[PDB]
């Protein structure tokens, strides 16, 4: 079962996900995500830190971007 | 064919230890090695095939790959070797590792730019092109993002675990690969990612120098560990899908199997262990 699609504006960017087995986008860059075997998930640019969900993920790169362009 | 603690090497083996890195830099050699780490880290999928990370091949392949880097490192200069960082011992921001002679300090507070050392942007010696966060300097935010660094008694107990590693092989694995990878427990090796932030925190995290001194530590705690269980080995030790087994080849190579990293003293010792 995989997780619900979101969109929202977190700190100024778009964030978006969706099942597709699931793509994130923050401004329409697509960013990569992966979910861990416990369930919980990781970006590239968060590749260490496991999270919860998609969205964690998704807020957690636009923390780490501080406000610069995502790169495909 | 030393490998030796970076807290130990003389102001003459720094200097030629970056000037070593900073060659292979602006020869475009360096670049290439961000962007094979970053191809495995999106690959590696707990579901599917994996051979770098959350796997037991974790190990003998960032072992490999620490060795390619090693080599093109002695192709600039012979004398050079890749020294390890004890990051349990050397756990503070002011570590002779982290001063501007050697890998230079923490970012600062507004975009987390590291502002002094070799490998500054200021230089025009250190640009970041293998990148998926656009800006183009080496970032780094020490103890921002976790407040502590692993201890000696915590490496303690991951080394006292006498499995290597245990079905299904991955990041939810029990065992002492997992334990030191860190998806699981006290964790050792993710937390540091974590703990220097910046890129060492993402796929592309051997853009700063400081990724290879890292995994040249933990690459001698899995040599410590064979010795505290010389009765326990690695595995799986065949047939298992998508996991890389003892006998089987390891990508991006293929050439080259777990089998034939287990000891690493066919390639180099440490100055201690
Ligand atoms: O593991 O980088
Ligand atoms: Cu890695
Ligand atoms: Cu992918
Ligand atoms: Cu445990
Ligand atoms: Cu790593």
């Amino acid at each position: 079962a995989a997780p619900e699609s979101f969109d929202e504006v977190y700190k100024g960017r778009r964030i978006q996900g969706r099942p597709a087995g699931y793509e994130v986008f923050v401004d329409g860059v697509q960013l990569h995500v992966m979910r861990n075997a416990d369930g919980s998930w990781i970006s590239v640019v968060s590749h260490y830190d496991p999270v919860p969900t998609p969205r964690a993920a998704a807020r957690a790169a636009v923390d780490e971007l501080q406000g610069a362009p995502l790169l495909p | 064919t030393v490998r030796k603690n970076q807290a130990t090497l003389t102001a003459d083996e720094k200097r030629r230890f970056v000037a070593a890195v900073l060659e292979l830099k602006r020869s475009g050699r360096y670049d290439e090695f961000v962007r094979t780490h970053n191809e495995f880290i999106m690959s590696d999928t707990d579901s599917g095939e994996r051979t770098g990370h959350r796997s037991p091949s974790f190990l003998p392949w960032h072992r490999r790959f620490l060795l390619d880097f090693e080599q093109a490192l002695q192709s600039v200069d012979s004398s050079v070797t890749l020294p390890y960082w004890d990051w349990s011992a050397d756990r503070t921001v002011r570590a002779s590792l982290w001063a501007p002679d050697f890998l230079g300090g923490t970012g600062r507070s507004t975009d987390g730019r590291v502002m002094d050392g070799p490998f500054a942007a200021s230089t025009g010696n250190w640009p970041i092109n293998v990148r998926v966060d656009s800006r183009t300097y080496l970032r780094r935010s020490l103890g921002g993002s976790v407040a502590e660094l692993p201890t000696r008694a915590e490496v303690e107990s991951v080394l006292a675990i006498s499995a290597y590693d245990l079905p299904p092989y991955n990041s939810a694995s029990e065992g002492f690969r997992n334990h030191l990878e860190g998806w699981r427990g006290v964790n050792l090796h993710n937390r540091v990612h974590v703990w220097v932030g910046g890129q060492m925190a993402t796929g592309v995290s051997p853009n700063d120098p400081v990724f290879w001194l890292h995994h040249a530590y933990v690459d001698k705690l899995w040599a410590e560990w064979q010795r505290r269980h010389p009765d326990s080995a690695y595995v799986p030790t065949g047939g298992t899908p998508d996991v890389v087994d003892l006998n089987e080849t390891m990508k991006p190579w293929n050439t080259v199997r777990p089998a034939d990293l287990l000891d690493h003293t066919a390639y180099y010792t440490f100055d201690a262990l």
